[PDB]
C-alpha cells in the first residue's frame, strides 16, 4: 500500500513503554563531562588519611624559629 | 494520585500568562500529560499533549503558534505558557494523565484535575 | 470527527434505567470513553474503549458499541450519578474531540 | 514553513550524484516526504516516498534499483542519491510534503520546494 | 558466573520481609534484573523490574505498594521488601538477568538464580 | 497477553520428535522466549526472540513463528532434555508474561 | 548551543506585566539561568534551574519552561526593574553560552 | 533532602519482628545510618552504609535498601532494644541530615 | 573510649556561650567532628564539622555567622562558640566523631557524647 | 551490525569525482563515521555523524545518508587523497564495527 | 561577600597581560570560579574555568593555547595570564562564582564582580 | 597532539605480552580511549574501551578474559595486557581518542597512534 | 583490602618469559608494589607505583596495570631470579596488605 | 622536577614590556622564585612565593602563577634590567631545582 497516510500518528500511546532495553548502553559519552559540579565536596572524607606520607619533609623552613623558649 | 494546577487569573487581550500544573502520589516522569478547556455553553475541547519526555507536542488547530506546553519531569510540573490572547479562551484549564494501556493507541483521559480559571477581558 | 450526545436532558428517578447514545460523524472503531463530571469538580474516567470500565468505578455502570453507535448504561440510578456525562472520541489518526454533554436531573 | 533543496549540477552517464532537501520553518521529524521530477515537455512524475521515519520507503519502477531516498531527523534533511544516472533523467527534482489527514490514506503534497536542476548529457 | 538469593522463610500475614540477590563473576552494575515467583500449581509470573540504576521500577498490578525492589551496585545485590504479606504471596522468587541486546527492545532472563522459598501462613 | 501451551503434557520416548505449540492471546510480533527448568532447579533459557539460539543451547533445540502461533521443536529428544518448558513474552507496550508450562516425560 | 532572546527590547511601564522569551537552538532540559546586569554593574544571578528564585530575589520574580523554550515572567514591574535581562544555558556535555540580552526601557 | 520514617510509633513485643522504614526525598544512593538513642542517653551507631554492622552491635539488626526507600529489621526483639530509632544520610554533596524518629514501646 | 561535653547553661537572648568537648582514650588528632542539636519535639539537627585541623568547617545554614567551631588537638578538645544566642537555639548539643572510613567519602557517626543542655530564655 | 563497502577497489584521476558507498545490516541511524589510511600509517578521521566534516579536514570531502545507505564523496581527487577508507558505525546499543574498507588507486 | 578584579589597561597586540581576582567574605577555596567577558555589540561570553583545585581547566575554543587560569587559594586570588593578545579580544573581563549545587551537575554563577576594561589597539 | 605506544613484539602461543600508549600534548584524563586490531588481509576491529576513569570497560566478544584494558592517568598511558595469546592475535594495536561530543551517545575515534606489531608464532 | 595472586606456583626454566598477575579486591588505583624474598632473607623491593623500577633493579623487571589488574612480567628467567614475589598495596586511605605469594621455581 | 624557561633569549628595547615563561614539569603549588644574575655578579631574588616582592625591588617587576605555569612581567624595562633571570621551584617534599635561564638583550 503505497498510499498511506505517512504522518505521525499523533493519537500514539505516549506513555512510557516499560519493555526498553534496560541495560549499561555500553556506546555512551566517555569523557570528561565539563559542566559538572566543580565545588567542595562537604562530605569528603574528614579523617587522619594514615597512608600519608611518614618522611622528614626534606624542604622545610631551616631558619632559627626566633620564636623559641628563651629560658634556661 | 492527586493532580493540582496554579496561574489562573484576569488578562488583558494581548498579553501572556503562564500556567502551570503539579502532580503528587504517582510516578509523573512515566506519563504523558493534556491540558483541555471547558468553556460554559460549549463541551470540553482539547488544547495541547506532552510526550512524557518533551520531544514530541501537539496543539489545537486554532492554538498552534500561541500556546506552549513543556514539562518538567524533576518537579513533576507542566507548563502551558500562553501568548497573546483572545476574548476566545475564557475557559477553564484542566490536566489530563493519559491512562496505561498495552498497546501503541493510547488510552482515555484518566486523571484529571480540579481546574483554573482563565478569563480575557478588558 | 464531530460527536453528539443525546438526549441534552435525561430526567430520572433513584433507581431507574438511563441510556444515554453517543454518536460519531465519522467511524470510531472502538476507541471511545465516557465521563462524568460533577458539578464544580474536574470530569472522572468511567468507560474506556466503549466496552471496558476504568477500576475501582461500580461495576453499576455499563456500556457497548462499535463503529458511529455507542451507548452508556445505568442500571439503577443513583443519589451520587446526578451529573453531566460526555463522550470523548481518539481515533487512530484523528485528534481527541469531545461531545456537548448530557445531564442527569431528579425527577 | 521553507524546504530548500540543493547539490544539483551536471555529471556524465554512468556516474553517481546525491542530492539534499533542507526544512525549516516546520517540524521535520512530523511529515513524510516525496520527491518528484519535473522533465520538460512532460508533467510532474514522482520518483520516491520516505516513510517519516526510513522505515518504509516506496520508488517508481523506472528508478528501482538504482535510486536510494533516505532522511535524516535531526539535521531536517533528505538525501536522494542517484546511481548510474541516465540521460532521461534529467529534469528538475522537487521536495514535497505530505499535508496532514485526519485518516489513514494520505493527502495531497502541501508544500513543494523550488527543485534544483539535475541534467545527464555527454 | 553466578547469582544466589537469600532471605527466605515463613512470616505470618501481614509481616514484612527482605530478600536479597548476591551477584558474581560478571558486572552486575550493568544488567537490569527482574524477580520472578513460582507458585505450584501455576507457571512463572512477574514481580518488578530494576532498571540498572535503581531510576525506574515497574511492579506487577497486584504487588503495587506492597512490594519494593530496590539494587545496590557497590555491593552486587537486589533487594525486594515486601510489605503486607497475604496467604497468596506462598511462592519460590527468582531473580533473572535481562540478556543484553542491539536493540532499544531488550530481551529474555538468561541467568536465572537458584530460588528462595517464601512461605506465609498461619 | 495470555499465553497458553499445548498440549499440556506429551511422551515421548529418546531420539523422538517434540513438538510443543504456544500460543498469545494478541500479537507479540517475534518477542518470544522459551525456557526450560528441570525438576529442583532455575529455569535456563533457550531461545529468544522466537528463532535465535541463545550461546551455550545444543543445536537440537529450534523454535519458529511470528505474531500469534508460535513453535519449539527438537529434532532428536535426549535423556536431558526431559524437564518443563515455558513459554514468555516481551512486547514492546507489555509487560513479561509466562505461559502454563509443558512437561515432557519418558514413555 | 545558540541561544537567542525575544524581544530585543521590551518597552514597559511601572506594574506592567513583563514576559522575556528565551530559545534554546538544542535541548537544554532543565538547565538554564537568568541574569539582570544594571548598567556599569555586573550581572546578578535571579532564577537558576529556570524555576528555582536564588536568595535574596524578589518574589515578583518566576520563570518556567524546559526543553528549548523558557520564560522569565515578571508579575509587577518596579522602578528597580530596568536592567538587562541575559539568559544563560550549562547542559549537561555542553559549555556555558549566554543570550544577546533584552533591554526594559521606561515607556 | 528531607527523611521520613514511618510508623512514627510502634508497638512490639518481646520476640517479635520489627520493621522500620525510612524514605528519602531525593536519591541519596547507599549513603545511609541508623542509631539508636534510649532516653537520657546519646545515640549509638547500629548501621552504616545502610547494609553494614557497626562493631559490636549484636546481629539480630539489619538494614537493607537503596535509592529512596530503606528498611531497619530486627529479627528479634529484646528487652533492652526498646527506644528511638533514627535515619541519617550523608550523600555526596548533600549535608547531614536525621530523619524524626521513631519510638518502639512495649505492648 | 570516652567522649563528654561541658559548658553548657542559661543565658538571656543575644548573650555569648562556649562549649568544649573533652575527648579520651583515642587518638583525638586523627578524627574529624561535628555538633549535633537535638530539639525536644524535633529530631536530631546537624550544626556544624571540622576537618580534622581546622583546615576546613562548614555550618548550618541557620547557624552561619553566628556560631563558631574550633579544635585544640594538643588537648583533645573541641569549642563550638555560641553568638548572638536565641530563643531558637535551646537544645541539646551532641559531639560526634566521624567513622574511620577506607575510601573518600567520610561515614557516619559513631561515637557520641552525653550531651549538655543548652538553654536561652528571659 | 555487519557493514560492507562497495566498490572494493576503485581506480579514479585527478580531479575526477569519486563515490564509496557503505551499506549497513541494520539500521544504525545516523552515527557513522568514515576514515582515511595511507599505507603504513593510522587512519585518520574525516566525517563523522555521517554527515559533519572534522576540523582540517577541507570542504572536499563530503558525506551523505541515513539509515543502512552512507556515501563519501570527493568533490575532486588531489593527488594526496589516494589512500584506503574505512567505514565505521556506532549505534546506541550496538559496538563498534569497520567495514572493509576501499583502495582509491591512481588511474 | 565582595569579588574585585584588577590587571587590565591597555596593551598593543601580541603582548602578553595578567588579570588578577581577589575574593573577600567568603571561603575561596570552596568555590570554582569563571571568568566571564562581555564585548561591547555582544553578550556575554565564557571564557575559562578553575576547578576549585587547579586539577582540571577547560577553555572556550576561541582562547586554547593563549590563555592560563589559574588560582591560588592561599591568598584568595585568580589569575588569567593572557598571551598574545590580538584586537578580538578587547572586552570587560567578569569574575564568576559557581552556586553549590545539592548534585553532581553544577549549577550557575551567583557572585559576579565589577569588571576590568581590557583594551588592545596600537 | 601525538599518541604513540610501544611494547611490541613476538612471543609463543599461551605467553603473555602487554602494551603501552603513551599520550602527549593533550590532557589525557578526559579523554576515554580504545584499542583496535588491523590484521593484515582484513579490516579494523574493535576490541576495548576505557571509560575515562577505569570504572567501566567493554571487550570484543572474543578477547573477553584473555585482554585487560586499564589506564594510568597520571603517567599518560594505556595498558593492554595480553594474556593466553593465540595464533589468530596476529595483527597491529592502535589506540584511538574519543571525539569530544556535545551529547551522551559518544563519538568517532579522532586521533590514532601509528600502531605496534605483534606477532604470535611459533 | 584482600589480595590476592595468581598463580600460586610458577614453573619456569633459564631464558623464559614470566609473568605473575596479582588482582585486588578494591580499586587500589596505581599504588602497588614488588617484592622479591629469598629464602632465608629479607624481602627487597622491586617496582614501586606499579609501574617505576626502584634504583639498582636489572631492567628484565617490568610491571603494569592500575584499578585491580597488576602483572609482573620478567623478560628473561635468570639463575637469580627464582624466589618468591609479594604484592603489596598502599591505597589512599586503605593500611598496608601484602599477597600471598607465587614461588617461581626451576623446571 | 624539571623546570623550563621560554623563550630563551629575549630582544627588548628600554620602556617595553617584557615577559618570561616559566614552566614546572609537576604542579609545585605557589612555591616558587625569581632571580636576576648580571654578568660577573651573583644573582638576587626578585620574587619568592610566585606573587610576593622581595624587599627593595623596583615595582616594575611583578610575577604571577600557580600549578605549573609560572610568568614574570616587567612593566618597563630599564637600561639596568639587560640580565639573566632564572626560574627557582621548593615544592613540600622536593628539593630545590633551577631553570635554564633566560638572557634579555638589548634590541
Amino acid at each position: 500500500d503505497p498510499n498511506a497516510n505517512p504522518n505521525v500518528d499523533p493519537n500514539a500511546n505516549p506513555n512510557a513503554n516499560p519493555n526498553a532495553n534496560p541495560n549499561a548502553n555500553p556506546n555512551a559519552n566517555p569523557n570528561a563531562n565539563p559542566n559538572a559540579n566543580p565545588n567542595a565536596n562537604p562530605n569528603a572524607n574528614p579523617n587522619a588519611n594514615p597512608n600519608a606520607n611518614p618522611n622528614a619533609n626534606p624542604n622545610a623552613n631551616p631558619n632559627a624559629n626566633p620564636n623559641a623558649n628563651p629560658n634556661a | 494520585v492527586q493532580l493540582v494546577e496554579s496561574g489562573g487569573g484576569v488578562v488583558q487581550p494581548g498579553r501572556s500568562l503562564t500556567l502551570s500544573c503539579a502532580a503528587s502520589g504517582f510516578t509523573f516522569s512515566n506519563y504523558g500529560m493534556h491540558w483541555v478547556r471547558q468553556t460554559p455553553g460549549k463541551g470540553l475541547a482539547w488544547v495541547a499533549i506532552i510526550w512524557y519526555d518533551g520531544s514530541k507536542t501537539y496543539y489545537e488547530d486554532s492554538v498552534k503558534g500561541r500556546f506552549t506546553i513543556s514539562r518538567d519531569n524533576s518537579k513533576n510540573t507542566l507548563y502551558l505558557q500562553m501568548n497573546s490572547l483572545r476574548v476566545d479562551d475564557t475557559a477553564v484549564y484542566y490536566c489530563a494523565r493519559v491512562r496505561h494501556s498495552s498497546s501503541r493507541h493510547g488510552s482515555a483521559f484518566d486523571l484529571w484535575g480540579q481546574g483554573t480559571l482563565v478569563t480575557v477581558s478588558s | 470527527i464531530q460527536m453528539t450526545q443525546s438526549p441534552s436532558t435525561l430526567s430520572a428517578s433513584v433507581g431507574d434505567r438511563v441510556t444515554i447514545t453517543c454518536r460519531a460523524s465519522q467511524s470510531v472503531s472502538t476507541w471511545l470513553a465516557w465521563y462524568q463530571q460533577k458539578p464544580g469538580q474536574g470530569p472522572k474516567l468511567l468507560i474506556y474503549e466503549a466496552s471496558s470500565l476504568e477500576s475501582g468505578v461500580p461495576s453499576r455502570f455499563s456500556g457497548s458499541g462499535s463503529g458511529t453507535e455507542f451507548t452508556l448504561t445505568i442500571s439503577s440510578l443513583q443519589p451520587d450519578d446526578f451529573a453531566t456525562y460526555y463522550c470523548q472520541q481518539y481515533n487512530s489518526y484523528s485528534f481527541w474531540t469531545f461531545g456537548q454533554g448530557t445531564k442527569v436531573e431528579i425527577k
